[PDB]
């Protein structure tokens, strides 16, 4: 299977309540491995996965320095963007940053990404070719010129195709017993009469890793995606995931419906029918 | 962390000769690398600033290179002159550590003494006292002056271009102290 | 502004008298400020942990709130969420079935 | 650019002082470094904007504040011997500083056990040797500054009321008069070489000027001898034909 | 490992 490393930064201004809230989290696939919280007592990058704990003091000192540098950059950028948008000093504002690299099963680079938001809206993003920026408005356009003058795209591309891919490969090897495991979904179907003439069929997938799964309902063989209740894939809290899909069917016509489960851990896609 | 190193820490070279000053750093993820000049008791002068993408910068007889794959920068100085004599500091800027300095290299460009004529002379005080000093002068730049092995006799290090002449000074309150038997040099 | 989606569920299939974990997964919300409480018979559960703030491709935030719990026949479990986008604090009852 | 004060200060052990550092360039980033003899600059404290400060490499024994964009003062609450150093303030528009940091001229701080051990230099000019003149047709004057503490002086030569650089070389550093003693007074020599013709003329005037950095006017003094304040001590010699 | 080439907006 193909893998990703992703970092997520949230900065929220707190006017009259001291410094902005800064939260940084690192992921390999759907597993968090590092965190930083400005409001925590440590003021250190902290491990959140067992396999990162074996990184030495130099790693933790480096990631702490660099994450603090990012928090300081965000503190400045909150002030700058407040200026760009002619906003008052008494309102809370949010900067969000996401970046990361994807590698195929062979461990080779597939793609990289860098995206920035202001108050939950696109601000600036690195293009697919990793050579140029797309600015959302005139404010972001001023940023784009500053980033072009710093040759930021060259450095982002260098990171995403170099250190990002190299460290992801290292993490994948060190944590392979969890990160590179394939747990197939434990599947079952429940039946709950709504009335005398209708009933909900719910198709369950439990204890699966990674998070990527397809649950689909068919009526005699035809897909029913537009009449299917499909909850977001959710973490069980033990590192596995859960999902269900439901359809409301006429009573007596239950066996005309099939739930289809596709997961990497399955050697054969499953077809479930009420028994 | 970022550790910047400059070995050797001191260099002596004859004027006219080309020289290399060394700089190494442990973190190759940098904004830019800077070479400074510092004269004794003075501040910093930026000579060259190399960007992370740039491989070298040039200003006249100064040329600095950058290799991030080995984490090294060398400053090349062509046709070295006595006026090049100063402390040269290497500094690398990055997000985590900010502008981080090496220990520096003290460069001494030794002037060519065309006609060396090493002699010791006795100089009397311009005021009407009985005080005098000894002057060792006109020795070649290959001659060094050492510390006094007598606590009652003071001897200076060496440093003169009448637009060249090396000199050292010796003095003492001892009455038997003779300028002829004053100096001890290498 | 985006309204939180709320899922309340057990880590393992519920069995009365067997130690388990109670999850409240809150996603699709903006801004980041949110109040989440796990309830036992309407009462706030004290020892509750939560994941570090992260977000999806659309910039909407998600958090996992969880605590150790022992499901019984009679004890009602629920998640209470307050967010600026909500009219009222939203209480979602745990439905094991 | 960046203005820092004072240029120089002697502190007794335990005394407090504040180093001022100002810039009117609206720079978010301000820095404090210290430099020991024959070493590089070490970051003490930095600020990424008004109302925040963060420890550098060597923050121990110092405090800073950033109430405004303009000012980044460094505080010493209790002077210790280890804080004898040269202090450089700096600023930058961005963290990346593509133009490099803007540096202040520097502050030399000397911490002493006893202010009564501060002495200005005595200065003497020694006349060129008759033996040198006859052998080389050149004439070397020697200036000797002696008995000064602490060790920071600036020696300059003035010929007929004008500063000269040609034919001048000064000792790279002062020597200790009592090399065993920690609070030893210092000596420094300089040479000025001129033609035998220039020396052997009574109209020509040669002055050795020693700028001494000492106590300030706000320092207390109980000794009979003159307060060893920041002062210029000179000795002058005139040419001679005889 | 974090990205470290930080340019202000």
């Amino acid at each position: 299977g193909s893998h990703s490393m992703r970092y997520f930064y949230t900065s929220v201004s707190r006017p009259g309540r001291g410094e902005p809230r800064f939260i940084a989290v690192g992921y390999v696939d759907d597993t968090q491995f590092v965190r930083f919280d400005s409001d925590a007592a440590s003021q250190r990058m902290e491990p959140r996965a067992p396999w990162i704990e074996q990184e030495g003091p130099e790693y933790w000192d480096q990631e702490t320095r660099n994450v603090k540098a990012q928090s300081q950059t965000d503190r400045v950028d909150l002030g700058t963007l407040r200026g760009y948008y002619n906003q008052s000093e008494d309102g809370s504002h949010t900067i969000q940053i996401m970046y990361g690299c994807d590698v195929g099963p062979d461990g080779r680079f597939l793609r990289g990404y860098r995206q920035d938001a202001y108050d939950g809206k696109d601000y600036i993003a690195l293009n697919e070719d990793l050579r140029s920026w797309t600015a959302a408005d005139m404010a972001a356009q001023i940023t784009k010129r500053k980033w072009e003058a710093a040759h930021a795209a060259e450095q982002q591309r260098a990171y995403l195709e170099g250190r990002c891919v190299e460290w992801l490969r290292r993490y994948l090897e060190n944590g392979k017993e969890t990160l590179q495991r394939t747990d197939p979904p434990k599947t079952h179907m429940t039946h709950h009469p709504i009335s005398d003439h209708e009933a909900t069929l719910r198709c369950w997938a439990l204890g699966f890793y990674p998070a990527e799964i397809t649950l689909t309902w068919q009526r005699d063989g035809e897909d029913q995606t537009q009449d299917t209740e499909l909850v977001e894939t959710r973490p069980a809290g033990d590192g596995t995931f859960q999902k269900w899909a439901a359809v409301v069917v006429p009573s007596g016509e239950e066996q005309r419906y099939t739930c289809h489960v596709q997961h990497e851990g399955l050697p054969k896609p499953l077809t479930l029918r009420w028994e | 962390a970022q550790e910047v190193t400059q070995i050797p820490a001191a260099l002596s070279v004859p004027e006219g000769e080309n020289l290399v000053l060394n700089c190494s750093f442990t973190d190759s993820a940098i904004y830019n690398l800077q070479w400074f000049r510092q004269d004794p008791g003075k501040g910093l002068t930026s000579l060259l600033l190399i960007q992370s993408s740039q491989r070298e910068q040039t200003s006249g007889r100064l040329n600095a290179s950058l290799d991030k794959s080995s984490g090294r920068s060398t400053l090349y100085i062509a046709a070295s002159q006595p006026g090049d004599s100063a402390t040269y500091l290497c500094a690398v800027n990055n997000a985590g550590n900010m502008l981080t300095f090496g220990g520096g290299t003290r460069l001494m460009v030794k002037p060519h003494i065309q006609n060396p004529d090493p002699a010791v002379y006795q100089l009397r005080d311009s005021k009407s006292s009985d005080k005098s000093v000894c002057l060792f002068t006109d020795f070649d730049s290959q001659t060094n002056v050492s510390q006094s092995k007598d606590s009652d006799v003071y001897i200076t290090d060496k440093c003169l271009d009448m637009r060249k002449s090396n000199s050292a000074v010796a003095w003492s309150n001892k009455s038997d102290f003779a300028c002829a038997n004053a100096f001890n040099n290498s | 502004q985006r309204t939180p989606k709320i899922q309340v569920y057990s880590r393992h299939p519920a069995e009365n008298g067997k130690s388990n974990f109670l999850n409240c997964y809150v996603s699709g919300f903006h801004p980041s400020d949110i109040e989440v409480d796990l309830l036992k018979n309407g009462e706030r559960i004290e020892k509750v942990e939560h994941s570090d703030l992260s977000f999806s491709k659309d910039w909407s935030f998600y958090l996992l709130y969880y605590t150790e719990f022992t499901p019984t026949e009679k004890d009602e479990y629920a998640c209470r969420v307050n967010h600026v986008t909500l009219s009222q604090p939203k209480i979602v009852k745990w439905d094991r079935d | 650019g960046v203005t820092q004060t004072p240029k120089f200060r002697i502190l007794k052990i335990g005394q407090s002082m504040t180093l001022q550092c100002t810039q009117d360039m609206n720079h978010n980033y301000m820095y404090w470094y210290r430099q020991d003899p024959g070493m590089g600059l070490k970051l003490i404290y930095y600020s990424v904007g008004a109302g925040i400060t963060d420890k550098g490499e060597v923050p121990n024994g110092y405090n800073v504040s950033r109430s405004t964009t303009e000012d980044f003062p460094l505080r010493l609450e209790s002077a210790a011997p280890s804080q004898t150093s040269v202090y450089f303030c700096a600023s930058s528009e961005t963290r990346g500083a593509p133009y490099g940091y803007t540096f202040g001229s520097g502050t030399r701080l000397t911490v002493v056990e006893d202010l009564n051990k501060v002495f200005p230099p005595e200065v003497a000019v020694f006349e060129p040797s008759e033996a040198e003149i006859s052998h080389t047709q050149k004439a070397t004057l020697v200036c000797l500054a002696t008995g000064f503490y602490p060790d920071h002086v600036e020696l300059s030569w003035w010929v007929n009321g004008k500063e000269v650089h040609s034919g001048v070389c000064t000792d790279p550093q002062p020597l200790k008069e009592q090399p065993a003693l920690n609070d030893s007074r210092y000596a420094l020599s300089s040479r000025l070489r001129v033609s035998a013709t220039f020396w052997q003329d009574p109209r020509n005037h040669f002055r050795c000027q020693v700028q001494f950095y000492g106590l300030s006017e706000n320092d207390e003094w109980t000794q009979d001898r003159a307060k060893p304040v920041t002062q210029i001590v000179s000795a002058e010699a005139w040419g001679r034909a005889d | 490992e974090l990205f470290s080439y930080l340019i202000e907006k």
